[PDB]
């Protein structure tokens, strides 16, 4: 009876499958709004008539009304308006896509039922600087960081910390010389130090390189914490032991358990943001100190959910969406 | 659409 | 010209 | 003395000169951040090292420390990255602009001091649907509304509501013959209900045409409320959209006083959104009914501020930024 | 093809 709106795209049908199964068992209905099919293949309408609001969604599969949904789960959209480019003249394309995106994001904002994801929240989480500042305030250890377009500032930072990686806040890729080239986080060496003057045209995020003893991915669904680790140290050690030949669990994340202080601070980070989903990246140095790297509000979880027993993260998300788990209530009034 | 009162913050 | 991140393009 | 960071652009002195003058008269320093010149003509650096955060905005004449500011005013962010297109090779331009925008707006979001405007907040208030829903919940009278890409839903709305106007949620200029054409609010020709075919490719917002006895613009600064009125129905061009004759009507605005219930509801709107600035557009119909039309989170105020005596709205903004007026405190931890 | 609002275009 209880209806749960889920925003996805057509290519993602796999991680949502187990969540939908567990919601079905929980006794709620799932309404799938595939976002790439808007506005071409779906039709959405919100109306205010005679003092009443009504929102209806027409799909190739079903026709539903949405003004009475119990919750919404907005998985961040990256491709809306598929096919509009071929249908509309060039002079109208930018404005039409702007209006489409604004109408849809505005509907998603207007939902006053409990929301797991919203456009303004995702936009707030795009600020990696605020992530680092908040994590430092909570008590997380974070790497030395310099976000800058100042060549002299970056050079001073690099000569000070002596082992610096450089990353963009938004990636880049290009097909050239017969092959795809992607930008990766890499150390600033003597060769790249020559091109530091070009920083004037676009900033970069420099960070002290944390030596990896462990790498951690932490998926948080409400107050459910799932930690996974890659033990680089023990992997490299096993590569010397002949008894470990052919056993390459070294490249696979294994479930692990966090120190209770780290988990407390993770839950506090989600409390400060007032969101019920998070994907946190951490690095454990050789000195066994935990470094926060970033939190992704839209991070994928299926690859690690398949490493749990019968998709525990999907069950967590389903219980959260059906109001069968403690929530950070974000209903609008 | 018009920006004679240009109330948008972006541009 | 080229921005700084262009110096971090790698193969695939 | 306290430092007030003002996010603006080089073509925006017209709205910030008086605010800067009154801030200086209040005893606080103004740090102007022109974002056209980022990152070409000024340098922005944020560093965390040795447990300390610093932020430096370096212009060719002055280095400003931003980590110890007491307030930021997100006023305008026009033409970020101006001049980069002529510096960078074309293959890097879009990605470099994405990175520049992410860095700038992420610094803006990461300011934990009191903020009059932030990216996440402005983008939440981009949702006109949530605006109308919250206004209806507060008690405002709003026009009958249908936002959709579904032609038959629009047809039903247009036949049930006979006098209906069409509206875009976003602003956009389309270039034809080097001419900039735009889409005002236009009444929907009730025979022209063919050609709503087009509605599938891009949605639109239809509303019951409200007859305009007068039109109101209400600028709210904290708890200060400056209401102005205009008679729109004396220009056949400005009769459906006053902005269509705006430059002629720009000095015909008259100060007005709202009924106390309308003012209480406007203050309650700003309380619900938890912002200290707003530009609310309303329409008073011949039957003396006050209709909420829109709230602009970053609307213009200078042309009404110049109709007061000695720029009262700029003075109120300066007092709010210098913490001499009650605030809806939004500091982060 | 044109979108709907194209019918309401006019020079500013
Ligand atoms: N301060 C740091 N010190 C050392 N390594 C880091 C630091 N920050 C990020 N990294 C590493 O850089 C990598 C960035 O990943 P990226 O280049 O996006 O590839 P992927 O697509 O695998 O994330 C991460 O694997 C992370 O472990
Ligand atoms: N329902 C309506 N009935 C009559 N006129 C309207 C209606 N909605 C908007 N208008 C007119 O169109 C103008 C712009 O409306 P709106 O789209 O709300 O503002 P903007 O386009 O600046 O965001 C208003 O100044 C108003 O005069």
């Amino acid at each position: 009876m209880n209806k749960i709106l889920i925003i996805t795209h057509t290519a993602d049908n796999f991680s949502i499958d187990k969540v939908t199964e567990y919601i079905d068992k929980n006794g709620c209905e799932v309404i799938r709004f595939n976002v790439d099919e808007y506005p071409l293949k779906n039709k959405l309408s919100t109306t205010f008539q005679d003092g009443k609001w009504t929102t209806t969604l027409e799909t190739p599969e079903k026709k539903n009304s949405l003004e009475d949904i119990s919750t919404v789960w907005y998985r961040r959209a990256y491709n809306i308006g598929h096919g509009i480019k071929e249908e509309l003249d060039a002079k109208f394309y930018g404005a039409a896509m702007g209006e489409i995106r604004n109408t849809l994001f505005g509907f998603l904002e207007s939902i006053d039922a409990y929301s797991l994801g919203k456009p303004s929240v995702y936009r707030r989480l795009d600020s990696k600087e605020e992530q680092l500042k908040i994590a430092d305030k909570i008590g997380f250890k974070i790497p030395a960081t310099c976000v800058t377009n100042n060549p002299e500032e970056a050079k001073r930072f690099i000569v000070k910390h002596r082992d610096v990686v450089a990353k963009m806040q938004t990636g880049f890729a290009i097909y050239e010389d017969g092959v795809e080239n992607v930008v990766f986080t890499n150390v600033v060496n003597e060769d790249k130090l020559e091109e530091l003057d070009t920083l004037l045209y676009c900033p970069m995020q420099f960070q002290k390189k944390i030596e990896k003893k462990k790498e951690l991915r932490i998926t948080v669904v409400g107050r459910d914490v799932y930690a996974f680790e890659i033990d680089s140290q023990q992997s490299e050690a096993a590569k010397t032991d002949w008894r470990k030949d052919g056993i390459n669990l070294i490249d696979k994340w294994i479930p692990t358990e966090l120190p209770q202080d780290i988990e407390f601070m993770i839950l506090e980070l989600l409390d400060v943001y007032h969101v019920d989903y998070g994907a946190i990246d951490m690095i454990v140095s050789p000195e066994d100190e935990y470094y926060f790297i970033e939190i992704n509000a839209a991070g994928e979880f299926f690859w690690l959910d398949n490493l749990t027993e019968e998709n525990r993260i999907s069950k967590s998300i389903a219980d959260l969406l059906c109001d069968k788990a403690p929530r950070r209530d974000n209903r609008v009034l | 659409t018009l920006k004679y009162p240009s109330d948008s913050d972006e541009g | 010209k080229e921005p700084f991140f262009a110096a971090f393009l790698e193969k695939q």
